[PDB]
Parts: structure tokens; sequence; C-alpha cells
């Protein structure tokens, strides 16, 4: 069952065993219980641990009633894709992507002075091919300077490195002019909806070409498993499959009073009946109960 | 879905499309018949206005029913349509069982034969490889949780290169 | 002694910083002060009794916590 | 038996959720 | 068909590493 | 001769087939909305699934089918967003009636393709002339529904639905959209309110104009009430819930109409209360809350705990700046009971976060003997996205349901709290909302 906390965040999500949770949770609440104590406590690093913990287990059952678009023609279902991951992180309890990786950000380097460890703390979460262009036009501007540059805004060598990185970011491709009008605003909504209607654009630009750099990816591993298998015998790959079978079946069956042991069991069962029930009638495919 | 729909008898479809079904309906003043004629099926039935608003009070929300996963789905999906890639170009192997008679066997040097008998040999071998189709099944499970960790990120699972170098140039490029 | 906080004191933290600095000297020591501002600490205080060093820190919590919970993730 | 059910059927299987549901039971008492 | 269970993050943004493309067609080709 | 499960089995041995084109899964779409087959599903998976498959479109084609989809109520998010791509490839060659129904279609399942919803609001936009009422309400509600907060269209169909006499259901479907937009005109509202005077067809218009009318929490209108309450047996209960929500947010007093809609609802939880979601529960309690009517005894504390759940559940998945500004309004509001130093105002953001007698966790409650106090912070997302800049209807339900446990909320917009330049002037302004609400404090 759930523990009042994970019931939470099952709410508003579509996963299977999840909303049978929710579902038996709300049975328990109409035949006669009262609801638990919700903490109020659990100080702000617990509170964001057991929030990364706690939406990892609705983000991963996620993950997988989300099929890939592996190799299908045009970049609308690479759309479809990425609208079903933006879903997915919308009812995870993550926001926007951008404002996300924004907060990250500013997460990351609340103790960083100067802009060289601004992109050092940083050089996880951005693209190599884009911190050594920023770091050497950083570079280029402490030549320029000749002094630490600072990360505060109104330094006239952070001016001349904002305008120079500008012209970096326009460089790599991406327009900042949009981006920067947009999370800086305007006066009038209309003139507000007009850098909307660009930075919506390219947003969407941006996540379909990662996404569809994530599914040419896994393109290509599964081209080179299958190129590394079928240069394989047929019964070096029967031996092969039914020895990891087994060995990861051993691994399942040793855990005892293990969840995750007792629910992949149950899941193999399952799996065997589903092989049951496309062996009894092929005709229609698997028999649910309607 | 969202939950209130504003569709239904108004700007609907009036007739048919394909030879295989036929339809015609009745846009009279309040009410409706379709008349549905399928072959050897005949159907014809009497709609009110307001019965297609509640048509869609309860929603349907189709779902898949899969044997592992959908990812692992759609990944087996994918290694089928490498494994027909392959098997289209097995198809276009030549025929060498014409050149099993004797009349090849002895006018030939006999290491040639040898090597001709060795890629009949490769061939079939080959052949009974890449009809293994219970195996993808557990080729597609060596390429999901490497994937499905990749999606379970601390910052977001739709997260990548390109957007978090835009968010990057508007953290940098604004006043600290 | 010699303080070092992210802010400038309160004149009740100032007190309360007093009150649980007193346990770290094994006497009835008439601990002074030296108030040094770094914001490279996240909020707290580190006292510096120029033989020993308490680290009573924010970043130093944080940095501490994330390597306890990077200890256990490996260990479950 | 058969035909089980629909949302016994919509599970994603092998998808983890457990062994993530128990390091996080086994590490929040630990560290609070 | 049954994979193996991990429980970890990824901090990191990378590219996915999109990996080689083997030479099967041109040594069945060959 | 007649007879509907011969032509079911029909279409079952038709659509199974494996070459099929989409001429032949439009109309058999079409064919399955016309007969009301919402109790077969594998029929309708088939159908979509040889959706998905297709390749070739026509414009009268993806029309029907994206109509069928729409008009049947079935949600597939997958094989109706890999529909967009044959909507976009075909968009300057639909008909405006086409165009109107594919994008309203799209819209209706949520598909995030901006591309699609930047060049269809330029082709309703360019030529206007073209499109009726009806046709621009329902490009309306597909550029609100799918993901984008355009004003550009927004303030172009206001135009048209100011000049010209609109019917019932396409100013339903206007001021639905415009709910969800979060614009709360008054100048349009009013202009968009005078069609529902000749009595409606059908009560979910009627009922998605009594939402909006809640949302955007303006008023009634006495008639749209007396058009929920004339028939008040054929909503569904998810829209029956949401449109007590809208009645109760806009002060309704027709409490006879209020018992009809829980006519419906209340059985539908007494057969099974899994069915519909805690959202739903939580509506539910706030519009029993505010219009006090008697439920029954296993329902109403039921949706008591729902909405204790539903709160801590929109609580938990914060937004992170509201976190940050619920602490800032918390340490105003501790400057503002006295707290002039760092650590006294932080054992007094430690003890303001009491829990509600409800199961639910108040991010500020002050208490003194026998009054309660609680702070409400609206940060952005519960405002109106209009020059007003008004707070929303969900904003007020709180207030109300809150004010039925002890409580009195002097909400804080913050619009006008993020605006104040130092610390002593949001603890004058926390001050200036608490003492007009309750003077004890």
């Amino acid at each position: 069952a759930v523990s009042k906390k994970e019931v939470l965040y099952f709410l508003s999500s579509k996963d299977a065993e999840s909303s049978t949770a929710v579902k038996s949770y709300l049975k328990s609440l109409y035949a006669g219980a009262q609801v638990e104590a919700t903490e109020t406590d659990a100080s702000e690093l617990i509170a964001q641990l057991e929030k990364k913990y706690l939406s990892a287990q609705v983000v991963e059952p996620g993950v997988h009633n989300i099929a890939l678009p592996l190799g299908e023609s045009g970049s609308a279902p690479v759309k479809r894709y990425a609208a079903e991951l933006f879903n997915l992180g919308a009812q995870a309890g993550f926001e926007c992507p951008f404002i996300e990786v924004s907060k990250k950000f500013g997460q990351e380097t609340a103790t960083s002075e100067t802009v060289k460890d601004v992109l050092n703390k940083t050089k996880s979460y951005v693209s190599a091919d884009y911190n050594a262009a920023l770091n050497e036009v950083l570079s280029s501007v402490e030549a320029e300077i000749n002094g630490p540059v600072l990360f505060d805004g109104k330094t006239e060598g952070f001016k001349k490195f904002a305008a120079k990185a500008k012209a970096v970011a326009v460089s790599r491709g991406l327009p900042a002019d949009t981006i920067l009008a947009y999370c800086a605003g305007s006066a009038n909504e209309d003139a507000a909806d007009k850098v909307s209607k660009e930075f919506f654009t390219w947003f969407e630009s941006a996540y379909t070409a990662d996404a569809a750099a994530e599914v040419k990816a896994i393109e290509a591993e599964a081209a080179s498993i299958l190129d590394r298998h079928l240069a394989k015998p047929v019964a070096q790959i029967r031996k092969e499959q039914a020895s990891a079978y087994a060995s990861l079946l051993k691994r399942a069956e040793t855990a005892k009073g293990a969840k995750w042991a007792e629910k992949y069991l149950e899941d193999v069962k399952a799996v065997q009946w589903f092989d049951a029930s496309v062996a009894e009638a092929p005709a229609s495919g698997p028999k649910v109960a309607a | 879905l969202t939950t209130f729909t504003f569709s239904g008898l108004q700007d609907a479809p009036v007739a048919a499309l394909s030879g295989s079904i036929k339809l015609n309906v009745a846009a009279k003043a309040g009410k409706a018949e379709v008349t549905v004629a399928a072959g050897a099926a005949k159907a014809a039935t009497q709609v009110s206005a307001a019965a297609l608003r509640k048509l869609s009070g309860s929603k349907i929300s189709l779902a898949e029913v899969a044997r592992i996963s959908v990812l692992h789905s759609s990944i087996q999906n994918y290694l089928l349509s490498l494994s027909n890639e392959r098997y289209q170009l097995l198809s276009q192997w030549p025929d060498f069982t014409t050149m099993y008679g004797k009349d090849f066997y002895y006018r030939a040097h006999p290491e040639d034969l040898k090597k001709f008998y060795d890629a009949a040999d490769e061939y079939y071998k080959l052949y009974e490889t890449v009809t293994e189709f219970d195996s993808l099944s557990a080729l597609a499970s060596q390429v999901v949780p490497n994937y499905a960790a990749r999606r379970r990120s601390t910052v977001h699972p739709a997260i990548g290169s390109t957007v978090a170098d835009g968010a990057f140039t508007n953290f940098l490029l604004s006043k600290q | 002694c010699t303080v070092i906080t992210a802010e400038p004191l309160d004149k009740l933290e100032r007190v309360e910083l007093t009150k649980k600095a007193e346990k770290f000297v094994d006497a009835g020591f008439k601990l002074v002060m030296q108030e040094k501002i770094d914001k490279k600490l996240l909020g707290g205080f580190v006292i510096e009794f120029s033989d020993r060093r308490v680290d009573m820190s924010t970043a130093k919590k944080v940095e501490e916590f994330n390597n306890f919970v990077n200890k256990l993730v490996l260990s479950i | 038996a058969d035909a089980k059910a629909l949302d016994e059927l919509r599970k994603p299987k092998f998808s983890s959720k457990y062994l993530i549901q128990h390091v996080s039971q086994k590490l929040i008492p630990a560290v609070k | 068909y049954l994979a193996p269970l991990r429980s970890d993050f990824t901090e990191e943004i990378t590219a996915p590493k999109v990996a080689s493309a083997s030479n099967l067609v041109n040594e069945w080709n060959n | 001769e007649n007879d509907v499960p011969a032509i079911l089995k029909e279409i079952d041995s038709l659509v199974s087939r494996e070459a099929v084109s989409a001429k032949e899964v439009s109309d058999a779409a079409v064919a399955l909305t016309y007969l009301q087959v919402k109790a077969n599903r594998r029929l309708w998976g088939k159908v979509l699934e040889k959706a998905g498959a297709a390749q070739d479109y026509d414009a009268a084609s993806l029309t029907n089918l994206l109509w069928a989809i729409n008009t049947g109520g079935v949600e597939h998010f997958k094989t109706v967003a890999e529909l967009a791509g044959p909507a976009v490839s075909l968009l300057p060659s639909l008909s405006p009636v086409q165009l109107s129904i594919v994008v309203e279609a799209l819209g209706g399942a949520g598909v995030k393709n901006y591309e699609l919803y930047n060049k269809a609001s330029a082709v309703v936009v360019s030529k206007i002339g073209e499109f009726k009422p009806a046709e621009i309400a329902r490009v309306l509600y597909g550029v609100a529904f799918g993901g984008v907060n355009d004003v550009a269209l927004a303030k172009a169909a206001g135009k048209v639905f100011a000049s010209t006499e609109v019917d019932s259901r396409t100013a339903a479907q206007a001021l639905y959209a415009l709910a969800k937009l979060g614009r709360a005109d008054k100048a349009t509202v009013d202009a968009l309110l005078k069609s529902f005077k000749k009595g409606t067809e059908s009560a979910s218009d009627a009922a998605a104009a009594s939402f909006a009318l809640g949302s955007l929490s303006f008023k009634a209108e006495k008639a749209i009430v007396d058009a929920l309450k004339a028939s008040a047996g054929d909503l569904a209960p998810a829209q029956a819930v949401e449109a007590a929500y809208g009645l109760a947010l806009s002060g309704a007093t027709d409490a006879e109409a209020f018992k009809a809609l829980f006519g419906v609802v209340a059985p539908a939880i007494e057969k099974a209360p899994d069915a519909l979601e805690v959202s739903s529960l939580a509506q539910l309690h706030v519009a029993s809350t505010i219009s006090g009517a008697k439920l029954p005894a296993a329902v109403g504390s039921f949706v008591a705990k729902a909405f204790g759940l539903a709160a801590d559940a929109a609580r938990l998945k914060r937004s992170s700046a509201e976190s940050a500004l619920v602490a800032d309004v918390a340490a105003a509001t501790a400057v503002a009971f006295g707290a002039q130093y760092r650590p006294e105002v932080a054992s007094a953001v430690a003890s303001y976060v009491k829990t509600a007698p409800d199961g639910s966790v108040l991010d500020i409650a002050i208490t003194k003997g026998d009054a309660k106090v609680l702070v409400q912070a609206v940060p952005s997302s519960l405002l109106t996205s209009t020059t007003p800049a008004k707070p929303l209807g969900h904003v007020a339900a709180y207030s109300k349901v809150r004010e039925a446990q002890g409580y009195a909320v002097a909400v804080v917009p913050a619009n006008e709290f993020e605006a104040l330049p130092d610390q002593k002037a949001k603890a004058q302004y926390v001050l200036a909302a608490i003492k007009k609400v309750a003077p004890s404090f």
C-alpha cells in the first residue's frame, strides 16, 4: 500500500499501479476511514530529497508507458514523444523544463561570485561544446579587462562579457533576444505575446531537437546491438539469453521478503499469462475483461 | 480530453468517403436518423440532437495492453523493422542449390568447392540467426534500462542540451 | 576567537552564538569576538578558536548531507 | 485465471518503482 | 526478456552518445 | 433488416484487415461515433490503431476522423498527437470549417505542437470574415486547451463576438476557452452572455458556461442556472461537479438547482467513488461548503477528506516560486506580528504551519484563543492574465472553504506584494490585509 505521502503525488498521474492504489485508498476512505495526519515537518534538505525520491516513483513507470518514435517519417512523432515527456514532468511535480533547469542553475551557484566558477560549477548541466566556447570568450574578455570578471551584472567587464556572449549565443544558433525578452517581459500583453510567439517556436525546435537526438541515439544503439547479435550462431544466442534470464531470475528469487522481488516475480507470471492468453486466441490478441 | 466538448450534429460529416461502407444522415429540424449500409450489414438508427453531447460524458480513455511495456514494445518494433531490413538482403542471396549437381563437383578445383560449400553453410547460419524472432524480446531489454535512467534525471525528464543551453543564456546574460 | 558569518550579526543571533559557543571551550572562558563576513557560507557561522575550528556552517552541512546520502544509496 | 482486468493489464510491468521505493524507505528514516 | 533493475539518477545533461554504425550490411553484401 | 451488432461485427471485421487507407478508417470512425458504442472498447481501439498506421490523408478524411475522435469522447494521446503532422502538412488546404474542427479536436487532447497553433492562429487572424463565430470559438478552444496562452486571436475573436449574434454552444465554448485562458474580460463576457436567452438544447453548454462564469467569478444569469436545473439527469458527474462548482463560485442561490445537480453526483459516488478524480471531489466539497445543501452521510465527510487530499497534492507539487512566495509572505507577516531579528522570524515562521482539522497542512496559520487567521498567497497562475490582474475563482473558493473551518483568510495577491521594495512595506501590506478581515489581530 501507500504511506500517505506517496499518495499525494499519484492523484494527477495516470499510470496503472498508482491509479489502482489511489482507487483502493479512496475505497478505504469511503468505507469508513479517517485521513491520516499530513506531516508538518521534514526540514528543507529532507523535503527536497523526498521530492527527488518520490517524483522518481511516478516518473519511472511513466517512461515505460511512453513509446519511442523509432524511425518514423515526419518530425511530428518526435513532437508526440516530447509532449508525452512534458506531460510526465507536469504530473511528476516538475515545472516547465526551461524554468526547472533555470532553478537548478540558481541552486548550483548561489555561492559563486566570479564568472569562471559559475562556468565551473555548472559544467555538468550545460553542454561542453558550449562550455568550451564560453570559457574561451571569457578568457578573451579576461585578456581585455586583465582582472577576474565579476558575476554581479553592473560591472562594465561583465557588460562587455554579456555583449560578447550574446554573439556567442547567436553563434550557437539560438536567438538570445527572444529568450531574454521572454523572461524580462514587456509593458503590454500584446508585445509580450509577440515575444512568446517566437520563444515558444524556438522552444519547440529545442525540445524536438534533443528528443530527436535521443531517439537517434536509441536507434543507433539498437542497430549496434542487433549487428553485434546477428553475427552469432543461434545456439550461442539461445544459451546466452537463457543463462542471462536465469541469472537475473536468481537475483530476484534470492531476495526473500523484498517488495521489488515479489513485484518482479508477479510481473514474470503476468508475462507468462500474456503468452498463454495470446496462445489461446491469437486472432484478436489478449483476453481483456470488459 | 477535456470534460466539456462542443461537437455533434453541427458541422457534422454528411456522407461516406469510402466504397467499403456507406452512410447518409437525416439533417432535419430537431432529430436525426443515420442510415449506414455496409455490404451484408444494414443499420438505420434514430438519434436526438442532444444525444451526441451525452456521448462524450463518459470518456473511453483507450490504453495499451503490452507484454512488457509500451516502451519495450516500441524498441521490439524497431528491432523487428531492422530484422526486416536485414532479411531483405538475405532474400537477394543467389540460389546455390542449383550448383550442387555432380557436374559442378568434378569440374571444380577442390578448394573452390570447399569454399563454396562453406559459403552455403555460412548462409544457412546467417538465415537461421536472422530469423530468431524470439530473441528480440531479450535484445530490447538491453536498450531499455540506460534509456530509463537517462529519463530519470534530477532536473527534468524531457531535458536536453538545447533547452539547457537556452536557459544558460538566460541565466548568464541577465544581471547575475 | 574569530567568527565568520554570511550576514552581519543581529543582537539575538549574537547572544545565541555566544551561548552556543561557550560549550566549545573547556572552562568559563570569556570568549572574545572578531566578526567577519564571507558569503561562501550559506548562512550560519564558523567559529575559529585559532587552534581549532568548529564548522557550524550551512554549506558544510549540505555537503556532508550529500556525502551521507551518497554513502547510503550505494549501500541499500 | 484468464481475462483478468484492464487496469491490472495496463501496468508497465518491468519498470522499477519499487527498488526506488525500497531505497526511499530505507534512506529517509536513516537520514532524519 | 527481463532487465536488471537500477535505481540511480543522472545529474548531467549531456548528448546521448550516438554510437557507431556497424558494418553488417557491407559485410553481408561482401 | 435493421440491427446494430451485425454492423458492429462487420466494422470489427473491416478494420481488422491489414491494408486500410485513410478514407476507410475515417468513415469507420464516423460510423462508430454515429451509433454510440462506448461499451465497446476493442473496436474503437482497432479503429484508432488503423488511424495511426495510415499514411495518406485528404482534408475531409482527417477532418471527419478528428471529429469522430473528439465527439466520441475517446482519449488516446499518442495516435491523436501523431495526427498533428497530417494536420500541419494539410493546414493551408483545409477548409475553414475543417481547419476549425481539426484544430479544436487537436486542442481537446492537449497536443503540444506549437507550430500547428502558431500557423492556425495566423491563418485564422489573417482572414477572419470567412469564419463564422462557431469556427473561431472552436479555434479559440483548441488554442486555449492546446497549451498556448495566445491573446491575439482572443482579442480578434472578442471583436467578432461583440459584433454579431452567436449561438449558445459557440458562446459556451468561447467562455470555456476564456476560463482556461484566464482573462475575465467583462466587456467580452457581457457580449457573450446575451445569447443564453432562448434556452439551450443541451446541458453541456450550460454546464460549461456556468463553470466558466464561476472560474472567472463574475455572477450567474438565472436562466443558465434554470437551463441547468431543467433536466438535470443528463450531465456526466464529471461535468456536473464542475458545473456546480461554477455555480458556487459565482454565488448561486438556486438551491433547487444544486439539489438537482447533486441528484446525479451522489448516486455516482454511491455506486463507485473511485471513478472520479480527486480534483473533482475537491470541487464538490467547495460547492457543498458554499451552497450548504444536504449531502448523504457517506459522501460529505468523504469529500471533506478529499479536499484535504487535493489541497496537500497541490501544495506538494508547488511551483517553487510559490514556495519562495509563501516564505516571503510568512517572513513579512512574522515581521508584522513582531520579530525584528532573524532567529525570531525563523521561530515565528516555524510556528505558522499548524494543520487544519480536515487533514491539510496550512502554510500560514495564526492563532490567538478562539480566532484563527490564515494568509493566502496568489502567485501568478491563479491570477488573471489580463490588465486588471485580478485573482481567479479558485482563490475565493479556497477562502470560502477555509472560512468554514474557523479561519479568516486575508488573500494576498502577488502582483501587489512583489512590487513593494522593502520588507517593512510588505509587513504593512499584510497588516492592512489581516486587520481588514479580522480586526482582533
